[PDB]
């Protein structure tokens, strides 16, 4: 596939497994991983300090939906501005 | 002539990057957490370890129970002490990771413990990295869809 | 494929050569010089079936004198002459010296150098059913011998005491 | 045609079946081995290792096993190894109101 582009708005294919996907689905889903992220990331630091005793694991895994997120709002935009 | 590579192999940037970041960076880095942890550590306490005795030493009382109950805080409990003599067992501590920051005050230089664990921390995030790219079966991105693709839309590039 | 009877067989394993299943789910074969490969798991065959003959037989038989008296395989290392040791070493540098113009030119078949002083092997079909077979006792036993090995080292007590 | 939130548009088909499938026959194995908490603390860390060890390669072998079914050399779920799948689903569900 040639992933060249031109104009103001990608063209869907550059999303890979994700090309069919709604544009909603990706919207919503962008603002819940931000969202549930931005907890896991308060709730292991900012609410008193992190200790070694006090390293929840799904905090860890939850905090990598912030960066998602950012992922899922890119795709939604592409999506909306495509009519998908 | 049977064994020279075709020039097909030598550009196929996938495989070799996928190989590079997980093989030659990542688990060359947690091998070396490997030493640091089987010999380096023991031997900065005061305790030989060697090709002679490393399979039946182990690097912490609790072995690996801890890491596969997920209770990973106990290989950080009792670190050198601040009055550690280098290369004896007088202040040493159990800890086979930790993260002290700074210098161990005899030795003027930074604690082994944070160096495994350096290590360690890194070769995940190598072998992570190397998943990227994609080889044989599909997943993971072309290097040539990725460059093709990232164009300013608003044309200042 | 046959061993993965779900999953294709590479493109070089046509199940015409000794020792075919199809196997080779990684798809080795695509890069890797066959010929070569082919020689290489007959030589680690050969060398592992001398070694597990040798781990059983030296557990329970001993050739005269108290340094070759020892039941353990791996503590037998240590015991054993040095001397004794460099002539083994001489004698399979000697062989694979002898082999190695053979090993990379590629003109005789894998793991065929020539020897078959009984002449066992006489008639071709004969031979088919040899060499297959050569590999199916020799990949049984190499990874038997790697079991013996791991076991000593774990438990410390020859093959048939544990 | 059983597909609400649409899922077979998004996904292929063929791949959901896999998916579908493993879950199933998990699911199963889980259910009878229910009846036949503790028992994940009680045995052994290296006896666990080995079920492990053997889950993956099994798994890793798969990846290799959706290639050919994605490109239509395989049936979804074949290992050459509706009844199934009924049951499968009925399981599953079990499964969970077990754990
Ligand atoms: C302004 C900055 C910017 C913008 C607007 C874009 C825009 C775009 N990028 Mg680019 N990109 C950028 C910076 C940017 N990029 C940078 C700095 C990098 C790193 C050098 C990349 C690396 C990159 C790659 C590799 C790809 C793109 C692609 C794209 C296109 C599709 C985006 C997409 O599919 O999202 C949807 C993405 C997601 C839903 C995934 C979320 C993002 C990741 C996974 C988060 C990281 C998580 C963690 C580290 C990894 C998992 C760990 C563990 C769970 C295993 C889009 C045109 C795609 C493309 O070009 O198509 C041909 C593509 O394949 N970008
Ligand atoms: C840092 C930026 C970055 C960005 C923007 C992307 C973006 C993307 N990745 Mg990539 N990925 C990244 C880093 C990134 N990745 C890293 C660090 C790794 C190593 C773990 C991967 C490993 C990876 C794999 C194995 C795959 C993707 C895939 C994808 C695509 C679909 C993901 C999705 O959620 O759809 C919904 C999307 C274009 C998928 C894809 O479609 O690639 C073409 C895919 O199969 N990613
Ligand atoms: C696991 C798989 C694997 C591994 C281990 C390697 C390893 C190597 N390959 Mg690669 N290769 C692979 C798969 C692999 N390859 C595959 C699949 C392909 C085909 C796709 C290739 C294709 C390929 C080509 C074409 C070439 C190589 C080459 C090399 C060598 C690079 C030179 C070197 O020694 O860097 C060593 C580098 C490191 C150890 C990385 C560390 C350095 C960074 C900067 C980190 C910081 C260092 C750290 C602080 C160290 C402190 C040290 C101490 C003094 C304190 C290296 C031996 C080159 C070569 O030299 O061949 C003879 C070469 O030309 N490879
Ligand atoms: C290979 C990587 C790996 C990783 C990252 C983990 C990570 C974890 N394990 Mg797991 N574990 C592993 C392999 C791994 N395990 C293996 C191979 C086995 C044998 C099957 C187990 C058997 C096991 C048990 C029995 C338990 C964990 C638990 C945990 C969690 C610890 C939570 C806590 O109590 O504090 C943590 C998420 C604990 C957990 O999930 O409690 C909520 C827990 O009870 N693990
Ligand atoms: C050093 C040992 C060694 C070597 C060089 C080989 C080499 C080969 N095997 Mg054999 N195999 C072996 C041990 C070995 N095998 C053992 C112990 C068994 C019993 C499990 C088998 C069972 C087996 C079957 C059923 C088949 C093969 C086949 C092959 C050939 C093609 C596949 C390939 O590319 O493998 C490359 C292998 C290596 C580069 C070495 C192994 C490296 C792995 C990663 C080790 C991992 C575990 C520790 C190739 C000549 C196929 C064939 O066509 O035979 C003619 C075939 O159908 N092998
Ligand atoms: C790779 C194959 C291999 C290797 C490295 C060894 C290595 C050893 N053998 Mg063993 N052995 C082997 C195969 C092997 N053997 C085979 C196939 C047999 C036939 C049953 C024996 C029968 C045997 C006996 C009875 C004794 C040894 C002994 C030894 C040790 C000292 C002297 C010696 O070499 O006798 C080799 C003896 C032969 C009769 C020649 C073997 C035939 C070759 C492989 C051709 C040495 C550690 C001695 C020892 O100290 O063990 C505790 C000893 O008493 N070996
Ligand atoms: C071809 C002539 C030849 C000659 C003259 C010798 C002579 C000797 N061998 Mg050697 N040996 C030979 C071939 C030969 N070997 C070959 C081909 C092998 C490999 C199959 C060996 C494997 C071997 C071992 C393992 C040992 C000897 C040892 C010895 C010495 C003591 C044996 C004795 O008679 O009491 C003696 C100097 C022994 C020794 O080194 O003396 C302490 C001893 O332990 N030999
Ligand atoms: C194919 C060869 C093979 C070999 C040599 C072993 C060997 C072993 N297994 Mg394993 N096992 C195997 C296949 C094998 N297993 C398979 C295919 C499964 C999945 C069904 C298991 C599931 C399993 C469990 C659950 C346990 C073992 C355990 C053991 C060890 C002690 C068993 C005993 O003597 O009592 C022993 C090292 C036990 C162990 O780890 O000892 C502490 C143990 O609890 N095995
Ligand atoms: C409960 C009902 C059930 C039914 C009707 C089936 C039916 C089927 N299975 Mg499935 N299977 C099941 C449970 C079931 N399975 C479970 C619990 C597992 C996990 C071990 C599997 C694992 C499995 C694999 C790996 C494969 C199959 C395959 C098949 C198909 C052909 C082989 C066969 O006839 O064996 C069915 C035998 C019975 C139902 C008798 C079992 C009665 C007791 C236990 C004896 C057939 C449609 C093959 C296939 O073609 O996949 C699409 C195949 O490769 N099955
Ligand atoms: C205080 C305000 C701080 C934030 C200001 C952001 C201005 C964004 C301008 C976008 C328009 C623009 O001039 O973009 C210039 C360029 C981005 O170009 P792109 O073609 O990627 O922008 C396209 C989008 O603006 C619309 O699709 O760089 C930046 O925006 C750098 C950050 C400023």
């Amino acid at each position: 596939k040639d992933t060249f582009w031109t104009g103001k708005v990608p063209p869907s294919t550059v999303l890979g497994i994700g090309e069919k996907v709604p544009s909603a689905a990706y919207i919503i889903s962008s603002v819940v991983c931000l969202l549930v992220g931005s907890y896991c990331v308060y709730e292991s630091n900012l609410l008193s300090p992190l200790t070694v005793t006090t390293i929840n694991p799904l905090y860890v895994l939850g905090s990598l939906l912030v960066p998602y997120s950012w992922g899922l709002h890119v795709a939604g935009w592409i999506q909306l501005k495509n009519g998908k | 002539p049977k064994f020279k590579p075709s020039l097909a192999w030598f550009k196929n940037n996938e495989s070799r990057l996928n190989h590079h970041l997980a093989g030659l960076f990542g688990v060359s880095s947690l091998a070396w957490a490997g030493h640091l942890v089987h010999v380096a550590i023991p031997e900065a306490r005061g305790q030989h370890v060697g090709w002679d005795n490393f399979l039946s030493t182990k690097p912490h009382p609790a072995g690996l129970e801890p890491f596969f109950k997920g209770q990973w805080s106990v290989y950080a409990d009792g670190p050198d002490s601040m009055n550690h003599v280098f290369n004896t067992s007088e202040g040493a501590g159990k800890a086979i990771l930790t993260f002290l920051g700074g210098f161990h005050p005899q030795t003027k230089s930074l604690w082994l413990t944070d160096i495994a664990h350096h290590h360690l921390a890194i070769a995940v995030i190598f072998i992570i990295a190397g998943h990227m790219y994609r080889t044989n079966w599909s997943i993971g991105h072309s290097l040539k869809e990725i460059l093709d693709a990232h164009r300013a839309p608003g044309g200042r590039l | 494929s046959r061993a993965l009877p779900f999953l294709e067989a590479p493109k070089k394993l046509d199940g015409k050569i000794p020792g075919d299943a199809g196997f080779d789910p990684l798809y080795i074969s695509d890069n890797m010089n066959l010929d070569y490969l082919r020689a290489s798991e007959i030589k680690h065959c050969r060398v592992a079936m001398l070694a597990a003959l040798g781990y059983i037989t030296q557990e329970f038989f001993h050739l005269p004198g108290d340094v070759f008296n020892e039941k353990h395989a791996l503590a037998a290392i240590h015991k054993v002459p040095i001397e004794g040791w460099i002539q083994i070493i001489l004698f399979i540098s000697l062989v694979e010296i002898a082999t190695f113009r053979t090993t990379f030119s590629f003109d005789r078949e894998p793991g065929d150098f020539g020897f078959d002083p009984l002449g066992l092997a006489k008639s071709p079909q004969l031979r088919r059913r040899y060499q297959e077979s050569e590999i199916r006792n020799g990949r049984l036993a190499m990874i038997a011998v790697i079991g013996f090995i791991v076991q000593e080292l774990v438990t410390g007590k020859s093959v048939v005491e544990q | 045609g059983f597909d609400p939130l649409g899922f077979s548009t998004i996904i292929d088909l063929r791949y959901l079946r896999e998916s579908e499938l493993k879950h199933c026959r998990i699911a199963m194995l889980a259910v009878v081995g229910f009846i036949v908490m503790q028992a994940i603390g009680q045995v052994p860390i290296s006896g666990w290792i080995q079920i492990f060890l053997l889950v993956a390669i099994l798994e890793m072998i798969d990846i290799a096993a959706i290639k050919e079914t994605l490109q239509g050399n395989r049936e979804p779920g074949y290992f050459g190894f509706l009844s199934e799948l009924k049951n499968g689903r009925l399981a599953m569900i079990a499964s969970i109101a077990f754990m």
